């Protein structure tokens, strides 16, 4: 219902760009500070992305990287396009609905898998 | 000239002579009776009987304990011909004439 | 003048207005066929039309219509707590019709906002409008904004495209208090006719009685109201009108 | 700063006072969340901001823990309580969870 | 006595005026506070 279609990722040589059309599903999403997270396969999820309804399109300070977030206020979903991938990006990307303390990063999409490998299974 | 208003509650706007004014204050009502006449004898009010008529009923409802008169000339410095009485609870005996008017009384 | 008159302010800076003595009658209003809500906590207007308060106050602002419910004593939410809180003893009534009609600004109605991100919980009747960057986390805010820190006011962007739930209603907060001095507005005061020469009951400015009213050749001073006789009985009335 | 939980792999049986430690060094009890991941499912909003347990998630997860060593206390381990917990430090650039505190039903 | 072991009921909200000792007044009206004589429809 309140869902985030993690979409736009794919198999990737760990040097080029990628995308995450984490499309806001069932969301009147023009009021929240939608953040994003990154889970190394078989580990826990560390917060990376954080768009702001007030503005402030930004990220993990430890990961203030080229990968660039935005919300297509037209389509009303957060972008987090995976530009110029490197090895350290190797994980899985998600997105979430957050408020800080009013609420926190609450509503999560299913999963967005970055296959940051040349090899196909 | 001397008016410094703040958080104001409510407002209302409406020799030769003597001037008299009572200023009772009961039931949250600063009743003010008044009347006035001339005085050939500049010096003092001649022993003549009169009777002030009710003039206002302001619902100010404020605990007062103190008054002060206000006069002026032109330029004195902002320091940094009358005579008042004092009321007391009494018992009086008034006389009304035909038209209905306090003619005289017995204290 | 303090009701059906122009625009207002954002509810986070909800305004106040004091009301005088001028008699009044809700019921003249109550049936104005405009009050989409007259949710009336104190008493029914058809009953308080004569109710006298030393003070009556009006607040008015532009908000998303929905907030009406939040303007019930016993309400929460970022607005009912971060933009205004009524008391749970609000002797008054929630008057409101609609803003979207005159507030749409089809290209997104701004002009009104709300301290979404306020710190304190609204004390009843708090007029506080102090804007501030509260700590969404613990990054020492003191201005810092962008993570674990943001400012309080957000956009009450009302559009005709977005639904009435997300469209604004013009909203009024009524509130009155009667202390212990001589109170102000005192409901209504009816008026019969001067039925004369026949035995009738009468109520002349509170002077009640029964008798036959005729014309007199008497005349007294312009400030007296009624005349008595030697035995302290009323026998003359200056028709209050 | 990195937190860490006590029973990394807590092989408890259901109906037990399961309780996960969370010792910090920057003391952000002005937050300190606590989420349970089901594998194959992004974990959501268990606990956050001091102890305010977002509901639907039962009150058995009796939230607690302040200072630097925080501690969520699950009342009862239960057949639906086989998953991986994450006490989430926040309020700074470290908005991070636990090191995947696993609790194993038995 | 206060018996909250079994404490549907109902009473009334609005009406003409209180009755005289020992009278019953079951009813289903509107006693409209405005002229609207809503007849069957609220
Ligand atoms: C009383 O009334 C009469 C006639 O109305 C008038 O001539 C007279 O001056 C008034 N005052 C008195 C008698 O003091």
């Amino acid at each position: 219902q309140v869902q985030l279609q993690q979409w736009g990722a794919g198999l990737l040589k760990p040097s080029e760009t990628l995308s995450l059309t984490c499309a806001v599903y069932g969301g009147s999403f023009s009021d929240y500070f939608w953040y994003w997270i990154r889970q190394p396969p078989g580990k826990g999820l560390e917060w990376i992305g954080e768009i702001n309804h007030s503005g402030s399109t930004n990220y993990n300070p430890s990961l203030k990287s080229r990968v660039s977030i935005s919300v297509d206020t037209s389509k009303n979903q957060f972008s987090l396009k995976l530009s110029s991938v490197t090895a350290a990006d190797t994980a899985v990307y998600y997105c979430a609905r957050g408020q800080g303390y009013g609420r926190v990063l609450l509503w999560f999409g299913e999963w967005g898998q970055g296959t940051l490998v040349t090899v196909s299974s | 000239v001397y008016s410094s208003a703040n958080n104001c509650t409510f407002e209302y706007v409406s020799f030769k002579n003597l001037r008299e004014f009572v200023f009772k204050n009961i039931d949250g009502y600063f009743k003010i009776y008044s009347k006035h006449t001339p005085i050939n004898l500049v010096r003092d009010l001649p022993q003549g009987f009169s009777a002030l008529e009710p003039l206002v009923d302001l619902p100010i409802g404020i605990n007062i304990t103190r008054f002060q008169t206000l006069l002026a000339l032109h330029r004195s410095y902002l320091t940094p011909a009358y005579y008042v009485g004092y009321l007391q609870p009494r018992t009086f005996l008034l006389k009304y004439n035909e038209n209905g008017t306090i003619t005289d009384a017995v204290d | 003048e303090v009701f059906n008159a122009t625009r207002f302010a954002s509810v986070y800076a909800w305004n106040r207005k004091r009301i005088s003595n001028c008699v009044a009658d809700y019921s003249v209003l109550y049936n104005s066929a405009s009050f989409s809500t007259f949710k009336c906590y104190g008493v029914s207007p058809t009953k308080l039309n004569d109710l006298c308060f030393t003070n009556v106050y009006a607040d008015s602002f532009v908000i998303r219509g929905d907030e009406v419910r939040q303007i019930a004593p016993g309400q929460t939410g970022k607005i009912a707590d971060y933009n205004y809180k009524l008391p749970d003893d609000f002797t008054g009534c929630v008057i409101a019709w609609n803003s979207n009609n005159l507030d749409s600004k089809v290209g997104g109605n701004y002009n009104y906002l709300y301290r979404l991100f306020r710190k304190s919980n609204l004390k009843p009747f708090e007029r506080d409008i102090s804007t501030e960057i509260y700590q969404a986390g613990s990054t020492p805010c003191n201005g810092v904004e962008g993570f674990n820190c943001y400012f309080p006011l957000q956009s009450y962007g009302f559009q005709p495209t977005n639904g009435v739930g997300y469209q604004p209603y013009r909203v009024v907060v009524l509130s009155f208090e009667l202390l212990h001095a001589p109170a102000t507005v005192c409901g209504p005061k009816k008026s019969t006719n001067l039925v004369k020469n026949k035995c009738v009951n009468f109520n002349f400015n509170g002077l009640t009685g029964t008798g036959v009213l005729t014309e007199s050749n008497k005349k007294f001073l312009p400030f007296q109201q009624f005349g008595r006789d030697i035995a302290d009985t009323t026998d003359a009335v200056r028709d209050p009108q | 700063i990195v937190l860490t939980q006590s029973p990394a792999t807590l092989s408890l049986s259901p109906g037990e006072r399961a309780t996960l430690s969370c010792r910090a060094s920057q003391s952000v009890s002005s937050y300190l969340a606590w989420y349970q991941q089901k594998p194959g499912q992004a974990p959501r909003l268990l606990i956050y901001d001091a102890s305010n347990r977002a509901t639907g998630i039962p009150a058995r997860f009796s939230g607690s823990g302040s200072g630097t060593d925080f501690t969520l206390t699950i009342s009862s381990l239960e057949p639906e309580d086989f998953a991986v917990y994450y006490c989430q430090q926040r309020s700074n650039w470290i908005t991070f969870g636990q090191g995947t505190r696993l609790e194993i039903k038995r």
